[PDB]
């Protein structure tokens, strides 16, 4: 819930207090809060690679993807602001069951660093494939909330009204770059801590599975990634009328 | 994990980012990987309910009558549409059904692993929680080793 | 046509049953699913084949009548999204329904017995219907944004499959540098579709065709960004069909299993590529440079494809190189416009390669049982050695294969290539010769991967290297009674015990007393030879060599779906060229129909080894190498972005971390000062 | 619904276009489902056998939920055996 | 003329189960690839066909010899031979990165080929 809902205060209050009761302002400031998460998202994502721990990856992974959510803020836009929630909630699902995953791993193999720590796929596979979901719905896999949401974002940039092409696509390719970094952490944490076999590990130790309540935590925050990435709407239906009323107070 | 010795630190920091795996020079292709075992013949019967029913024994904490509400509580939301449609019963249903759960859930059993970590020294089935109300027994404060064996 | 394409929305997702019910078993039951261990395998198999059925009676519905249909819904309604999720069936969609399903049914058959003997079995058909559900969706696509969401669905699985084997720490490499790989293309692809909502507005197909025939003759749109759009776009096509920048992820993509060797490439996947480049040819023939950037793209990887495979030990890296230049032939052949030729080519590749692969699974499983496991000896092709007499179906399979790539006329596809060269060497001299050179290359070297399987001695047990089989065979002395009462222990004999003694030199016997003790006899003494593999091993490749046989035949319906003989006999000079060289090298003394008069002239010519000695060499040095593209990606590339996260990590946490630190540090140091003066 | 569109470069479209959506309340009805289903799990699969935080691996050594138990305990054994080898010293080794 | 004796001891043992010793008589070190070549005795097996080796450079680990009685004229492992192999008995070398020294050399060298596909070990005398 630090990455799953009380990071999503202030990405939501961006839109309360920022958004719809200081528009002619955000108007001044959203074209540096634009640069400002597009550096974001490659710099969060850069910065993962640095870590060997585990939990920390994760946490700039949740400061990567903030930066679509600066971004759909910033972009003056329906499509961008509905973005910008649909990522809050997706991310907030991600960040959420992923950080959980990462607490019970390192609660069965008491081990942090990447460097240590290889492959336990076999030890606890139920973790390794909800781990390997959850990496591809932070990916922004198609099937999963994150595409959506890092897709709606980046067509709230292209059919902005505010930014020109010129600018547009340099903040498309920065945002894009993100993408090919974002399977280099996640994929590098998941070949590191997951893929490999270690000889001193063989069957001495054979440690507990993923019981059924974590199974069902890492179930029940999945379902809603994939019925958010295969019907949107789950999400947008319940903002989007609102966000016109955002919206309304930028046009004129 | 216990480590009752200090460890031994690795001379060899393997590498920020390569996996800690062994090379392929020591892999043994086919038995390590899987790709090469499961010969059939050592394997088992019991067709998809004799190991489903098997696992959900294997993994309960459910009782006659709580568990058979649970088995009987989402098919009842289930046909909460597509038979009719209540509204409110559903939600006052299943508030009642979660509360009643949680009451039955203050278990007569009450399974060493709940307690704190302070407590796993031995003989632990002596203190008995299960039956004795207003237990009065002041071992909680955790910073000096009463003898409890009474 | 009146109902039976109201229910085209089900061939994307009639599989997908059996990889959720896997998702949900393996990841919950995993006992009790893995007990139905091969019922799953049949309804994956039955499920796929209705698909088959439905794609064959769309193929013939599309021949009957010219009519697409494109039975598009609405996913979201909010704003300017309004998205749909259609099926676009025209005749390249049908053409890539049957070679998805087809091939994809033939796997699966493979998979029954490939992978029976695999631990984790079930999951690899959870991936491969989740791969077959996803392509499907692919190919049967409307808008860029249904488009997307399965090209990255098809990369998923890609990694998935790939990476199976993850215990193996090489497969994990593997499958998180496909992954990479595929999403630097699908950078380009994502910002090459928006770029195309900018230019045109469209996110669908029906308006695209009927916008960019007349948008570049407007003013406001930049040619510039529409050549940089569409490159973007093509970015995408070059990684998933293994184009020269983005090709590194198809030779290491062997470390997974040989099935999705056969479906990852000269299949669905690599021909993802070649169906997004086949469907945008209508909005790529108008963008002035970007046709000149496709035809020099495959122009590249035809060769990087064809010097790669020349000298690679293994079965299955040569197979993949093999399919990198074929995929690049078909990327000229849409660089030349040629709509048809480009998907006749990627037809008869896709069921001769798979076949290929589909024989090598089977040399590998019946190589296992000679070597053990160990992809470095049963996949290494130089001790895989002959074949020929042990397993004659597979060798049979294998030989119409490659003798369909190599381009052979009457009993194989020559035809393909026919019309690749007949509408190349008119258009371009750079893209021509070369093109041809590449075919003689491919020749050689799809027969040099044959020859050194297949015909000749076995090279493992072979009796003038393999020692273990020569103690194996000699139970008994050649003396009986006499000579010992066998010997094991054979000192240094460097005088064989005949009374000889050294002349002036530097020494003769010394404090080195060394016993050679060999290994002994009559003990494991059975070393079975390879056997023939299973009957549902067979029966893919069998209908595969009925394909490749049948496709070879096919008054012409390239009209109807979408210098002759000197050319022909010319195209076969080169490949019979190609082919004479590997006969020359690899096939053996004592089974080449070639006359002993010329093959020892052959030696006595080339007996010095001082010109080949550098020609192989650096031939060699190439293939071993990878180009040198994968030593200069993995130093310039993803090294560059882990010493660009070194740096970035130290920024975060050394002087940005140590602004929000100092301030805590000197309110300690301020309070600690004025405590105590 | 259909639609006939003419092109000149390849062929004839037969658009359809069935423009849809799950509706208002039918999206309610799903998050209410979902919360639901959400209820029955946290309820049951919390009453479930959970096999790893019920034996001595866990509960044994420290065992309190933490995340800092594993580090805490490794620095207070060093001290436990540190005591217990001043209470050996104690009495002459 | 100075002359170096070679051995190469075969890997297959001959049907009376003794090892045959062939006595190259090569002058000179330059590459023991090119010695075993130019002599004409079997160093690759397998990969005697002409692609399948990298022909000289040492790319690959094919041409791999073991080598005893061989601490006297050699030159040491050129990295490529303590690299690209990396767990052998370390009395096995590439012979065509190993020089067994310069023209004005005499020594008894025993080098036997194709120590993959053998039956014996060699019993080496333990150094030091
Ligand atoms: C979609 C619905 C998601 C519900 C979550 C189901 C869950 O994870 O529990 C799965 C467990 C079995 O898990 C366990 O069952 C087995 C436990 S044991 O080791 O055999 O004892 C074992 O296979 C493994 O740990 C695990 O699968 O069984 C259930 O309780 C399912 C209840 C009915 C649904
Ligand atoms: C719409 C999109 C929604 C779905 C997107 C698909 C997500 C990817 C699933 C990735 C599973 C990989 C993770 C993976 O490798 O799991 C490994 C794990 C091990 O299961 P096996 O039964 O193979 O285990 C025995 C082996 O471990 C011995 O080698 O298998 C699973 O749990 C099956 C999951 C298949 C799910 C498909
Ligand atoms: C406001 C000024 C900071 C005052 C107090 C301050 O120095 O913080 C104190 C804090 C560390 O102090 P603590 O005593 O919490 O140290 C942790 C110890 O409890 C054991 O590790 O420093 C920070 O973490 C940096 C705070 C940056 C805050 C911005
Ligand atoms: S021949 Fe390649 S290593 Fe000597």
């Amino acid at each position: 819930l630090l990455a799953g809902i009380l990071l999503k205060m202030g990405a939501y209050g961006l839109v309360r207090i920022n958004m719809e009761l200081l528009p002619h302002a955000h108007s001044m400031f959203s074209p540096w809060l634009l640069v400002v998460g597009t550096i974001q998202i490659i710099y969060a994502a850069s910065t993962s690679p640095g870590q060997r721990n585990l939990k920390k990856r994760i946490a700039y992974s949740s400061v990567s993807h903030m930066g679509f959510i600066i971004i759909g803020i910033s972009s003056i836009t329906d499509p961008g602001l509905n973005g910008a929630i649909l990522q809050i909630i997706s991310h907030g699902f991600i960040g959420a069951a992923l950080f959980f995953l990462a607490g019970t791993s390192y609660d069965r193999i008491r081990l942090v660093y990447l460097d240590e720590m290889g492959g336990m796929a076999i030890s606890i596979p139920k973790i390794f494939t909800m781990f390997t979901i959850l990496s591809m719905a932070s990916l922004a896999l198609p099937g999963m909330s994150g595409f959506i949401a890092e897709f709606i974002v980046f067509f709230g940039i292209i059919t902005s009204q505010k930014y020109f092409l010129i600018s547009k696509i340099f903040i498309i390719f920065v945002m894009a770059i993100g993408m090919i970094l974002t399977p280099i952490y996640l994929l590098s944490m998941l070949r590191q801590m997951f893929y490999g076999y270690k000889l001193i590990n063989i069957k001495n130790f054979s440690f507990f599975d993923s019981g059924p309540r974590e199974l069902f935590l890492s179930i029940s925050i999945l379902l809603p990634i994939i019925g958010i990435g295969i019907y949107p709407d789950f999400v947008l239906s319940l903002a989007s009328d609102k966000v016109e009323s955002i919206l309304s107070n930028y046009f004129y | 994990g216990l480590s009752q010795i200090e460890p031994d630190i690795n001379e060899d920091p393997i590498g920020q980012f390569e996996t800690n795996s062994i090379e392929m020079e020591d892999f043994k292709y086919g038995y390590y990987d899987g790709a090469h075992t499961y010969y059939e013949g050592e394997v088992q019967k019991g067709t998809f309910w004799g190991a489903i029913a098997d696992d959900i024994a294997a993994v309960d904490q459910t009782n006659g009558f709580q568990g058979l509400i649970s088995c009987m509580f989402l098919p009842a939301i289930a046909l909460g549409m597509y038979f009719d449609a209540p509204g409110e019963y559903l939600f006052i249903g299943a508030a009642l059904f979660t509360v009643v759960f949680c009451i039955i859930e203050m278990d007569k059993p009450d399974q060493p692993h709940n307690f704190e970590p302070q407590i796993y020294k031995l003989e632990r089935g002596a203190r008995d929680k299960l039956i004795n109300d207003y237990n009065t027994m002041s071992i909680w404060d955790f910073n000096d080793k009463y003898g409890d064996v009474w | 046509m009146e109902h039976t394409y109201q229910y085209s929305w089900i061939i994307p997702f009639i599989p997908l049953p059996v990889p959720i019910l896997l998702g949900v078993g393996l990841l919950l039951f995993p006992t009790a699913t893995k007990n139905l261990r091969r019922m799953w395998t049949f309804l994956s198999i039955f499920l796929l084949s209705i698909v088959m059925i439905f794609s064959i009676y769309l193929s013939i519905q599309q021949i009957f009548l010219s009519c697409i249909h494109q039975n598009v819904w609405s996913w979201t309604i909010n704003n300017e999204f309004s998205f749909e999720f259609g099926y676009f069936i025209d005749p390249l969609t049908s053409i890539m329904s049957i070679l998805i399903t087809t091939v994809g049914i033939l796997v699966l058959i493979y998979s029954d017995n490939y992978m029976s003997h695999d631990q984790g079995y079930l999951r690899f058909f959870a991936y491969m219907g989740f791969f077959n559900t996803s392509m499907l969706g692919l190919v049967t696509s409307s808008n860029l944004i249904q488009v997307y969401f399965f090209w990255e669905l098809v990369g998923m699985c890609s990694y998935l499959l790939i990476g199976f084997w993850f215990t193996r720490p090489i497969a994990a490499n593997a499958c998180q540098k496909a992954f990479v790989t595929n999403r630097v293309g699908d950078f380009g692809l994502l910002l090459g579709i928006l770029g195309l909502y900018w230019i045109t507005g469209s996110f669908e197909f029906q308006d695209l065709f009927e916008i960019f025939n007349n948008l570049i003759l407007n003013n406001r749109v930049n040619l510039l960004f529409l050549t940089l759009c569409a490159f973007l776009l093509f970015v995408g096509p070059i990684a998933k069909s293994a184009q020269f920048p983005l090709h590194v992820w198809l030779p290491d993509a062997m470390e997974g299993p040989t099935p999705i060797s056969a479906l990852i490439h000269a299949a669905t996947m690599v021909a993802a590529g070649i169906f997004l480049v086949a469907r945008l040819l209508p909005l790529f023939i108008v963008i002035p440079s970007i046709m000149y950037i496709i035809s020099l793209i495959g122009i590249i990887t035809v060769l990087l494809g064809a010097t790669l495979a020349l000298a690679q030990k293994d079965i299955k890296r040569g197979l993949a190189y093999s399919t990198m230049s074929q995929l690049g032939y078909m990327m000229l052949a849409l660089g030349m416009g040629s709509y048809r030729s480009a998907l006749f080519h990627l037809i008869t590749h896709a069921y001769s390669k798979a076949l290929l692969f589909l024989g090598s699974g089977s040399i590998i499983h019946s190589m296992e049982a000679i070597v053990g496991y160990s992809p470095d000896k049963s996949q290494n092709m130089i001790l895989m050695g002959g074949l020929t007499k042990h397993v004659p179906i597979t060798k049979t399979a294998f030989l119409i294969g490659t003798l369909s790539l190599c381009g052979i006329p009457p009993l194989a596809c020559f035809w393909s290539k026919d019309e690749i060269l007949n509408d190349s060497l008119l258009f371009s001299p750079i893209f021509a010769i070369i093109a041809c050179s590449t075919a003689g290359l491919t020749a050689f070297y799809m027969f040099r991967i044959y020859l050194l399987t297949f015909e000749g001695h076995l090279n493992t047990y072979f009796l003038n290297y393999s020692g273990k089989k020569s103690g194996s065979f000699y139970s008994l002395s050649l003396w009986g009674k006499e000579e010992e009462k066998k010997l094991t222990m054979n000192n240094t004999k460097r005088a064989s015990f005949f009374c000889n003694k050294t002349y002036k030199i530097s020494n003769n016997v010394r404090n080195q007393i060394f016993i050679t003790v060999e290994n002994f006899g009559l003990n494991t003494r059975t070393f079975y030879y390879p056997h023939e593999s299973d009957n549902t091993i067979l029966f893919p490749m069998l209908i595969l060599v009925l394909f490749t046989l049948f496709i070879g035949a096919i008054n012409q319906e390239g009209i109807d779906f979408d210098e002759f003989l000197r050319n022909a006999t010319f195209s076969v000079s080169i490949a019979f060229f190609g082919i004479f060289i590997a006969y020359c090298l690899y096939k053996p003394f004592y089974s080449s129909l070639l006359n002993l008069t010329l093959l020892n002239s052959f030696q006595k010519w080339n007996s010095k080894r001082i010109h080949w000695e550098k020609l192989i060499n650096f031939v060699y040095n190439w293939s071993y190498n990878r180009g040198y593209i994968d030593s200069f990606f993995k130093t310039s590339l993803i090294e560059s972005i882990r010493r660009l996260a070194k740096q970035t990590t130290f920024f975060d946490k050394r002087i940005i971390d140590g602004i929000t630190n100092g301030v805590g540090i000197t309110s300690f140091f301020v309070g600690e000062v004025t405590k105590y003066i | 619904a259909v639609m006939v569109q003419q092109i000149e470069g390849m062929r004839d479209i037969i658009t359809e276009k069935h423009v849809w959506h799950l509706s208002d309340k039918a999206i309610k009805n799903v998050y209410m489902f979902y919360i639901m289903f959400t209820c029955w799990g946290c309820l049951y699969f919390g009453s479930a056998k959970d096999p790893f935080y019920d034996s001595e691996e866990y509960r044994g050594d420290g065992g309190d939920g933490t995340g800092y138990w594993v580090y805490e305990t490794v620095c207070i054994s060093p001290f436990l055996i540190l005591l217990g080898k001043k209470e050996k010293n104690l009495e002459m080794h | 003329p100075p002359a170096v004796d070679f051995a190469f001891v075969h890997s297959v043992l001959l049907p009376d189960g003794t090892p045959d010793v062939h006595w190259r008589r090569a002058n000179g070190g330059q590459k023991l690839r090119d010695i075993m070549l130019d002599s004409n005795i079997e160093l690759y097996g397998p990969y005697s066909k002409p692609l399948s080796n990298c022909a000289g450079v040492g790319t690959c680990a094919t041409c791999m010899v073991e080598i005893v009685n061989g601490k006297e004229l050699l030159n040491p492992r050129t990295d490529i031979e303590k690299e690209k192999l990396k767990r052998k008995p370390k009395n096995w070398r590439l012979a065509c990165q190993t020089n067994v020294g310069n023209p004005d050399s005499t020594g008894l060298v025993v080098i036997q080929q194709l120590p993959e596909w053998k039956a014996h070990e060699w019993n080496i005398p333990k150094n030091i």
